[PDB]
DNA sequence: ATCAATATCCACCTGCAGATTCTACCAAAAGTGTATTTGGAAACTGCTCCATCAAAAGGCATGTTCAGCTGAATTCAGCTGAACATGCCTTTTGATGGAGCAGTTTCCAAATACACTTTTGGTAGAATCTGCAGGTGGATATTGAT
DNA sequence: ATCAATATCCACCTGCAGATTCTACCAAAAGTGTATTTGGAAACTGCTCCATCAAAAGGCATGTTCAGCTGAATTCAGCTGAACATGCCTTTTGATGGAGCAGTTTCCAAATACACTTTTGGTAGAATCTGCAGGTGGATATTGAT
């Protein structure tokens, strides 16, 4: 019976719909949730903004969607269309985020 | 004045906020009267060549609210105002529509 | 964990928006571990001008500032 | 309670490019940071110009040395054109 | 006629930790260049974050308290506990005598 | 006359690390205590880097500390190499690493 | 009196030499089409460094370049250099 | 008869020979003609401090060692021991201060 | 390459809540008019340091030869990761109170800046010391052919 | 499994260039003594934020199937490394002329300093508009069967 699109075109297609908006990809509590974890190893009894944990989530999506591009490029690179975790390793030492 | 520090540079930036704020900056001991005013033009320009390109992003899209992601649009595909903003994120600006080449089918 | 909030989805949405058409299952956990760094770096930071403020509330601000000095300026939110 | 802004110069120079679009709140912040991150770059560096030159003074050949350090080629002459332009204009006036 | 002026440095004070650390070791002129390009590195790097913050809160006097937080944000963390040690006792023992 | 650097225990020069400040556009006002704070700090940094650096010095049998000990000393030890991460050692060259697929096999 | 034009002095970086930085890089085995793309990337380095470099010269009104116009120069690119002063 | 090492051997030698030292690798005359070519295009008449060329080939040696680094890493991540231009293309980049 | 046959985008419209723009006031900046300083530009000018030169000598770049071993090209199996139907639950959302606290004022004890004035510590050559760079020559480890 | 063939280590010596030590002049700390600030220390307010509350929705955790990609295995042409003859040209080392840093004075165009006067931008509701949430319906592109 049913329909199915062949493996690869859900995902370009999900490319063309994310990479024209611009909505912030992690869900809101789940962030925030973890922003205040880890804040709290370092100082604690912290009360944050709305805005201050909006940015911090502005930040990390924009960081993140960065690094995939560049973990996209090395994937490319050794003849792969799939990020694996030694191409995600790589970006960062160029980077110099591992230096 | 009658008529004002931005008006007699021709400017709409403001020459005299610019100049308390280069005073109380902690950048020298004095501020010329020409420093302002230099640096009010050049920033009212580059704000003049963003605002041109983006509001074209906003005649593409047919709204005429330029809204962040048009700013991202038309920084981002100005090589030179990329370059000037190569390290900076424009908030809800999201990125350029790109797929790489040997992705694509057939 | 609370890491673990960050989900399949979300990891993957990301990736798209990245120009990523497939992804190795090792990833998520992989980016896990990356989104923490990054955001303890930045918090450390935050948090370290919240505390010289004498103040109880990382505020908007503190995080930009953080987020300048790490070479990862935010336009958005200094107002 | 006083917030200053760029906005309304922001919006004057708006008009003047495209008087037929407007510009939203967050896309308004936007500008915003973009006006005082290259304020900040600007002077930022013209302070150390003066500094390794041993003056105590920022002046508007400062801000133009400044200005052709920190922007791109073509967008450097624009900017050194229209403050140039504007020192005399403003020295025409009074 | 002509008197040609001082250049100030901070070598007879990198050479006295030298000797302190390390009483039977020396360090060739162009190692010591390389230690105040260091010095005046880190000095700036303080001294402008140190700037920064008295900005940020509206104060118009940088402090130590200031110079402490622009440690804690410009150093890695086993370096920063230990510097702050350190300047932490300068003062107080600074403070306690004269 | 008492001395502001033996006064705070001190080897680097208290006195003129406050001049510096004083004349270095950092803020209208120095705190007495910040000069002593910072060349504190300084002080240390650099009594840090000097031990690293005399243990590359004896290892390799050298009395003299030249820019190569700083190097090794610097880019071995996983504070100092962020802290000056984005910093160049004239003279100073590279630590010893090669790739282990480019050592030879079978 | 005079200085004899220089011409085409990126082609003073020679093979060997690129050969040996590449050594000092860690690297085994070097593509022919390695050494003029290194020429071309360490112009456009030297070029940018040396604008900027001359851009603080000119400032101080001197005809000299001198090393600390240099370190000024690498220090805004994000490359500082110690050893050569300030 | 005659003695011949093995291909790849020498260069392993000279990768630790030109790891144990730290002379400069250009020769230093060509590198100043290099360097007034240059500054000469770009502001006529120019004199320089002896330290300003010295300053200026270490932070050009330090700068392409360094990218022959990365360069490298990217060889070695799509299964080669060559550096090829793509290789330098790619560290470039990422690392985006340049491409 | 074609035809059918779903499936998803994308245009072109709509009604209304949520923003933007619009008015009217007003502290708080920006401006004015005068009165005084003063940083630094111009003008010598004493001297480092740069630019050239000249030559002798060898270190090292070029251009060549020849084959090893690397990169590129192909094929394919297996196992990973995409696509989807199912149904559960974590995240949204829409107000409601109470509180913790970031924000402002308003005084002062303590702390900082300044102009002089008195005191060393730090610097620039001289005047001594002394590593270590080059230069040998003999022991040891590594590599590669048989 | 072993030896020629090299390369790499590793010491030992000595004179010399390059660090250390020594002195004396002296700028700049350091001391004195008023002149000014300023960063808080209590006492207060209006807000964003945290704590809860508590139903519904769409997004996500789960499990199944199968296509298509990654990694392995093979093969081979030709590119790049090793080795060398040749000779150019970089490196050394010194000298010399002079351009142009860098030091000193002198003295205004420019900047500061005040006392008052005007303008302006921020603010907060009133009077406007504008995207978007939803909804087709046609265009566009996908997948499978011949
Ligand atoms: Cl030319
Ligand atoms: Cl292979
Ligand atoms: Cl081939
Ligand atoms: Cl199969
Ligand atoms: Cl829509
Ligand atoms: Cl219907
Ligand atoms: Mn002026
Ligand atoms: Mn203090
Ligand atoms: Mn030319
Ligand atoms: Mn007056
Ligand atoms: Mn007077
Ligand atoms: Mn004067
Ligand atoms: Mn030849
Ligand atoms: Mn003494
Ligand atoms: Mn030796
Ligand atoms: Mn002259
Ligand atoms: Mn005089
Ligand atoms: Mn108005
Ligand atoms: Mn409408
Ligand atoms: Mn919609």
């Amino acid at each position: 019976k049913p329909h199915r699109y062949r493996p690869g075109t859900v995902a370009l297609r999900e490319i063309r719909r994310y990479q024209k908006s611009t909505e912030l990809l992690i869900r809101k509590l789940p962030f925030q949730r973890l922003v205040r974890e880890i804040a709290q190893d370092f100082k604690t009894d912290l009360r944050f903004q709305s805005s201050a944990v909006m940015a911090l989530q502005e930040a990390c999506e924009a960081y993140l969607v960065g690094l995939f591009e560049d973990t996209n490029l090395c994937a490319i690179h050794a003849k792969r269309v799939t990020i694996m975790p030694k191409d995600i390793q790589l970006a960062r030492r160029i980077r110099g985020e591992r230096a | 004045k009658s008529k004002s520090r931005s008006s007699r540079a021709g400017l709409q930036f403001p020459v005299g906020r610019i100049h308390r704020l280069l005073r109380k900056g902690n950048y020298a001991e004095r501020i010329g009267a020409g420093a302002p005013v230099y640096l009010a033009a050049v920033l009212e320009y580059l704000t003049a060549e963003i605002l041109e390109l983006a509001g074209n992003a906003s005649r593409d899209n047919k709204k005429t609210r330029i809204i962040p992601r048009h700013l991202q649009l038309a920084i981002r595909n100005d090589e030179e105002l990329n370059k000037l903003l190569g390290g900076v994120t424009i908030a809800q600006g999201g990125v350029l529509p790109n797929i790489q080449a040997v992705l694509l089918p057939k | 964990d609370n890491i673990q909030g960050i989900t399949k989805p979300a990891i993957r949405r990301l990736a798209r928006r990245g120009g990523v058409k497939r992804i190795s299952g090792l990833i998520y956990e992989e980016t896990r571990g990356v989104l923490k760094v990054f955001l303890e770096n930045v918090i450390r930071d935050a948090v370290t001008y919240t505390e010289h403020a004498k103040r109880k509330t990382v505020t908007a601000m503190d995080v930009v500032y953080a987020l300048k000095r790490q070479g990862r300026t935010l336009y958005g939110f200094g107002g | 309670s006083r917030k200053e802004s760029y906005s309304v110069y922001v919006y004057k120079v708006l008009k003047q490019v495209h008087p037929d679009t407007g510009i939203s709140s967050k896309a308004m912040g936007i500008m915003n940071s973009f006006v005082n991150d290259i304020f900040e770059r600007i002077a930022g560096e013209a302070s150390r110009l003066a500094h390794y030159n041993k003056r105590s003074t920022i002046t508007s050949r400062e801000i133009q040395t400044a200005v052709r350090l920190l922007l791109p080629g073509e967008l450097a002459k624009h900017a050194v054109s229209e403050g140039t332009k504007a020192v005399t204009k403003y020295t025409s006036s009074k």
